[PDB]
């Protein structure tokens, strides 16, 4: 999947 | 045959990440990124090129500066104009200004451009592997893209046809030991190094031309 900020 | 992965950043072809700020000039950053890669391949020297030169001077070719533009029109401008200035000599100010192109400061040229055809991910993979970084258009109109940090980006709302942002494909890869899954495109953005993954994003690859990356890809002929 993918990470978001921060 | 084609490489399992490619990263032109590891070969000296790519400049540090830039920031377009509040100007709709992503097309100019995508075009200077592609031209920087091709000039490096031709001369061995990596020289940052002027997006402002494109923003201010390529209206005759159909670009609209901070209100939008197209990478192919930018490569056409460099061909008709006979050159393009360095970033240092013609700095970026993120607003439309008077064309101040100076032939004596030109450090890049092109004779036209090649379009990636067909608009298929496999054709884009061939172009990336054999040419260098490739200019591409994508659908970046999503909050999920604005807040992206790391990993493989996949957005169900992404369009492969209605595109709104120009970026640069600098390579492709895969996660893990298997080259055929968890594939991604290595994409350089122009929102500064603080956006995304050091200014980059891994866009899912072989997931039906996700966000349109292979729909309108091109590179300058130098
Ligand atoms: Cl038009
Ligand atoms: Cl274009």
């Amino acid at each position: 999947v993918y990470e978001k900020k921060p | 045959d084609l490489p399992k992965s490619v990263d032109w950043r590891k070969k000296g072809y790519v400049t540090p990440v830039k920031n377009q700020k509040q100007c709709g000039s992503s097309w100019a950053f995508s075009a200077t990124g592609a031209l920087e890669g091709q000039m490096f391949r031709k001369t061995g020297k990596l020289v940052s090129l002027s997006e402002q030169n494109l923003v201010d001077c390529s209206r005759p070719q159909g670009n609209q500066g901070c209100n939008g533009g197209f990478m192919a029109r930018a490569f056409q401008y460099v061909k008709e104009n006979g050159g393009l200035d360095s970033e240092e000599s013609y700095p970026y100010v993120a607003v439309d200004e008077i064309c101040k192109y100076r032939p004596e400061n030109s450090v890049a040229q092109d004779t036209g451009f090649t379009v990636v055809a067909p608009g298929k991910e496999k054709a884009l993979m061939k172009a990336v592997a054999t040419v260098g970084p490739i200019s591409v258009a994508m659908d970046a109109g999503h909050s999920s893209f604005q807040f992206y940090k790391s990993g493989i980006y996949f957005e169900p709302d992404c369009s492969s046809k209605n595109l709104d942002h120009g970026v640069l494909v600098v390579g492709y890869g895969f996660e893990g030991a298997n080259s055929q899954n968890s594939k991604y495109w290595l994409v350089k953005n122009s929102w500064g190094p603080e956006w995304g993954s050091n200014g980059y994003v891994k866009i899912a690859k072989d997931k039906n031309n996700h966000c349109g990356i292979a729909t309108a890809a091109s590179y300058p002929n130098v």
